[PDB]
């Protein structure tokens, strides 16, 4: 008992002068003192947190860095109670508006081996364990009192000062006043709060026994580790397997991992000019069709358009608010013959936000909560795909329901459910590519139509023999999207004087023709001009001029843009008839 | 243990001696076996290199007039093989499930993620519901699933080969029309199958005999008053120790064919040989690097890959087109 505090007075002064005396470097080039100056840059920018290393540790005092991997939870106390004198002696004087001394949160890596999940034997309870996983959850952060005061209630005594223990366990409030039983209440007024989180760690997948489902953990995060991964991510946790004091069997306890070391796995001016000269360069525009399908081969077309969808053309807001679009949507007809699904995954793969679909579904829904046995609204992917992109195939398996809501979303660019308890709106902001295998009117949602076709020759047999081994044998994309969101980011294109003139004349003389083309024939469906599509052929020219970051577009163009869809509407003019 | 298998796998015949060690009971159909004897050990699921990903996994799907023991051939692949599950199409996907001890909400493994590296046997694969089809068509050209269902949002692997058999409409396969339509199946689910054997019965008298009195004996010794040692043993082995390699002295052997067929098909009625049957046949290559430990392409089983994926389209075709495509192939590719 009086030993305790003799050892500790001990040792809060070897953690201090290791804080205080640890450098790096050589001799011959010079030193660094490594944590003093991070303790000193870190305070004065207001973060108030280090990263000490395990390694550093160990080879300063060895004794030190093995306490801390048997004792973790009451020697990081010590720890982050000498970063806190340290801070003092190294900031000091603080100016004029900051004159307490903050609390500094030690966190700490290490460059060791990871256990796994599975690897948890109740041996290591209480022990420094490293395990890595996969974020599956997060909860909302919290309040959790560290400094709390209670008070009497009847003779109105307090107490004050009280400091809550760390992790997931409360607090047992006396009932002996010194007036009833138990006279304690506390005042919410005086009890200083911290924000904490907790997280859900799924296990890797490449490290299940395959037999069944992957198993996961729980952590708790803290101050400065709150709101700092996704679900989703990689990380690399450093936690004290723990269970929690709360206080299918008799003595069965719940366990966590309280997380105190966090990590993530994986522009500049210079590479700018990659940028800049590629964009200059006289032959911009086939350099990136050529590298965006390099498996499949023929008809680059369906490899022309694709490059102007990555990068769309430009949202503008007129004076009454009457915004426009800013992206495309492309329809491949044709017979599933797997061609397509190869096309799709790159574009998926390839693309700054993406997704391919075939769960919830793709537009909202309202489900029948178990829990509330209400309503809920469920926003599918369309609402998750913030200007990104979404892929689709066999267009006609999706949901009745589904493709009724999906044509409005592409027609508004936004889904609003009004049914039982479900009034709200969600803004759709992302691009349809769409594989076929039908009304004139879904079909006319889109504004680009590629059916697929086919020869016999023996020379055309000579190109198929070719084609063969091109798939017998089975400017780069992680550049080309660093490349996208920047060019996507910086250039304002709109349409120069000439290109208007071209365009007036260019779809009076398309409409000029079909109404002798309908007012005879009339095959009871047909695809007629219009104005819907005359504006995609803008957004599209808006699109090429964007590969070059030429802020006004001019005939350079427009005229391939429309023979292009000479192409695309002619091969839905052959389908619908 | 391998000291015999090595003059075994050198008898340079192993082929005749393996297809008549499975089927043990079922008399005939010595052109199926081959077809699920190259299914059982299946092929070599290389990587490519241009991120494509191709599947190494062959599946099957008979089909044929009620009555000539496919669902043996179904029941016997489920003992031979190893790791195997089964299932009837009258489940398939991970499902939310409350314990029957723990009494807590969890999710429990459906019957796709059970052959996450062995096999999966369908059953009345005709009987499949609307959900279960749109569901079955993914894990073909993907091998992976996704669950955002009431447990949690989770993607998990699947990496199954299927095993299934359907049923003629109207109670018997009748071929003047095409396979797909006596099968009633959706048609972009038929192009995710590697063979297509049709199942068929016959009046022939001298195989009445043959027939009748392998079941009658087959009657006569079963009640209380390479053998299966071999082959076991050895789909654990030649699935370990072989890792098949691929030259380029075959890749002009074959466009020969393809020039030719492909007008051939498309000149009547049909759709010739696609890319989607020169994947299967690329894989069947590798079918046999597992028997013969061979693992070196050579233009031999080249001659048995084209010859069993054009006997796998062949039979699945018109009236008089099943047997034009024979008077001029089955005379051309010198069977
Ligand atoms: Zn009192």
């Amino acid at each position: 008992a009086d030993e305790g505090q003799a050892r500790k007075s001990q040792l809060q002064r070897r953690f201090k002068e290791f804080l205080r005396q640890y450098r790096v470097g050589t001799d011959r080039t010079g030193f660094t003192f490594k944590y003093r100056d991070e303790l000193k840059r870190h305070y004065n920018l207001g973060e108030y947190w280090i990263e000490v290393e395990m390694e550093d540790l160990a080879s300063f005092d060895e004794d030190l860095a093995d306490y801390l991997y048997k004792q973790p939870a009451e020697h990081l106390q010590l720890l982050e109670e000498a970063a806190k004198e340290v801070a003092d002696e190294v900031t000091r004087p603080r100016p004029s508006g900051e004159e307490v001394l903050q609390d500094i949160q030690v966190m700490l890596k290490s460059d060791a081996s990871p256990s796994s999940i599975r690897s948890l034997k109740s041996d290591m309870m209480s022990h420094l364990v490293k395990i890595p996983g996969i974020i599956i959850a997060a909860s909302a952060v919290r309040a959790k009192a560290t400094r709390i005061s209670i008070q009497c209630r009847s003779c109105r005594n307090t107490l004050t000062n009280i400091a809550m223990r760390p992790g997931l366990e409360g607090y047992a409030l006396p009932r002996k006043c010194n007036c009833p039983l138990d006279p304690y209440f506390i005042m919410p007024d005086k009890c200083k709060c911290v924000d904490f989180q907790t997280l859900k760690l799924q296990e890797l997948p490449d490290a299940v026994p395959h037999g069944e489902m992957p198993r996961h953990m729980q952590l708790y995060c803290d101050r400065y580790l709150c709101d700092k991964v996704v679900p989703g991510n990689r990380v690399t946790i450093m936690g004290i397997y723990s269970i929690k004091k709360f206080g299918v069997g008799v003595g069965i306890r719940s366990s966590y991992i309280r997380v105190l070391g966090i990590q993530v796995d994986t522009v500049s001016p210079q590479e700018e000019e990659e940028f800049r000269r590629l964009a200059a360069l006289p032959n911009v525009y086939e350099v990136i069709s050529k590298s965006i399908a390099p498996s499949i081969f023929g008809g680059t077309d369906m490899k022309k358009a694709i490059a102007c969808l990555l990068f769309g053309g430009s949202r503008k807001r007129l004076p009454d608010g009457l915004t426009r679009r800013g992206d495309i949507n492309l329809l491949m007809l044709g017979d599933p013959g797997t061609a397509k699904s190869q096309l799709l995954k790159f574009v998926e793969k390839c693309s700054p936000i993406g997704v391919y679909t075939s769960a919830a579904g793709l537009t909202a829904s309202v489900m029948r909560d178990p829990s509330s046995r209400n309503f809920i609204m469920e926003g599918g992917a369309m609402v998750l795909a913030d200007g990104g992109v979404v892929c689709i195939d066999e267009f006609d398996k999706m949901r009745e329901d589904d493709r009724v809501a999906i044509h409005e979303a592409m027609e508004q660019q936004t889904i609003s459910i009004a049914k039982a308890g479900i009034t709200t709106t969600l803004n759709s902001r992302c691009s349809v590519l769409a594989a076929a295998n039908f009304m004139p009117t879904i079909l006319s949602r889109f504004d680009m139509i590629f059916i697929v076709k086919d020869e016999h020759n023996e020379e055309r047999d000579v190109m198929l023999a070719k084609h063969v081994i091109t798939l017998h044998v089975s400017i780069d994309l992680a550049k080309l999207k660093k490349f996208i969101a920047y060019c996507r980011v910086k250039c304002g294109p709109r349409l120069s004087a000439e290109a208007a003139e071209k365009l007036k004349n260019r779809y009076i003389i398309m409409r000029s023709g079909a109404r002798q083309h309908e007012r005879d024939s009339d095959r009871r469906s047909s695809i007629p001009i219009t104005v819907r599509q005359l504006e995609a052929i803008v957004r599209i020219a808006e699109a090429l001029s964007k590969m070059k970051l030429q802020p006004f577009a001019t005939e350079a163009d427009v005229e391939e843009a429309l023979r292009l869809f000479q192409v695309s509407t002619l091969d839905a003019a052959l389908s619908g008839t | 243990d391998v000291k015999m298998i090595t003059s075994l796998s050198k008898d340079q015949q192993i082929g005749e001696k393996i297809f008549a060690s499975i089927a043990p009971s079922i008399y005939g159909h010595e052109d199926i076996k081959r077809g699920l004897a190259l299914a059982l050990f299946g092929g070599e699921p290389k990587n490519p290199g241009g991120k494509h990903k191709v599947r190494g996994d062959i599946n099957v799907l008979l089909c044929g007039d009620p009555g000539t023991a496919k669902s043996q051939f179904l029941k016997y692949i489920e003992k031979v093989s190893s790791r195997a599950i089964f299932t009837t199409g009258q489940g398939l996907t991970a499902y939310v499930q409350r314990h029957p001890v723990s009494r807590e909400w969890t999710l429990e493994a459906g019957a796709l993620v059970l052959a996450d590296r062995g096999v999966c046997l369908i059953d009345e694969f005709d009987k499949m519901n609307d959900q279960d089809r749109t569901s079955i068509h993914e894990a073909m050209e993907q091998q992976s699933i996704s669950i955002s269902k009431a447990g949690i949002v989770t993607s998990l692997q699947a990496r199954c080969t299927v095993i299934a058999a359907a049923n003629p409409i109207g109670g018997r396969y009748d071929p003047s029309l095409t396979f797909s339509e006596n099968v009633d199946l959706t048609e972009p689910i038929i192009s995710r199958f590697d063979i297509l054997c049709v199942v068929r019965d016959t009046v022939d008298p001298v195989q009445d005999e043959m027939l009748a009195r392998f079941v009658v004996g087959s009657h006569v010794r079963h009640h209380p008053s390479l053998p299966q040692e071999v082959l076991k043993k050895y789909i654990i082995y030649a699935k370990e120790r072989v890792h098949p390699k691929l030259n380029q002295m075959d890749q002009d052997k074959v466009a020969k064919m393809y020039s030719d067929l492909r007008k051939e098909s498309m000149a009547t009625g049909s759709i010739p040989i696609t890319v989607r049957h020169i994947e299967s046949m690329i894989r069947m290559a590798e079918a046999h690097a597992r028997i013969h430990l061979r693992d070196y392409v050579i233009e031999d089983d080249v001659n048995m890959a084209i010859r069993v994926m054009l006997e796998s389209f062949i039979d699945t075709q018109k009236f008089s087109v099943m047997r034009s495509m024979r008077k001029t192939f089955a005379r051309y590719l010198s069977f």
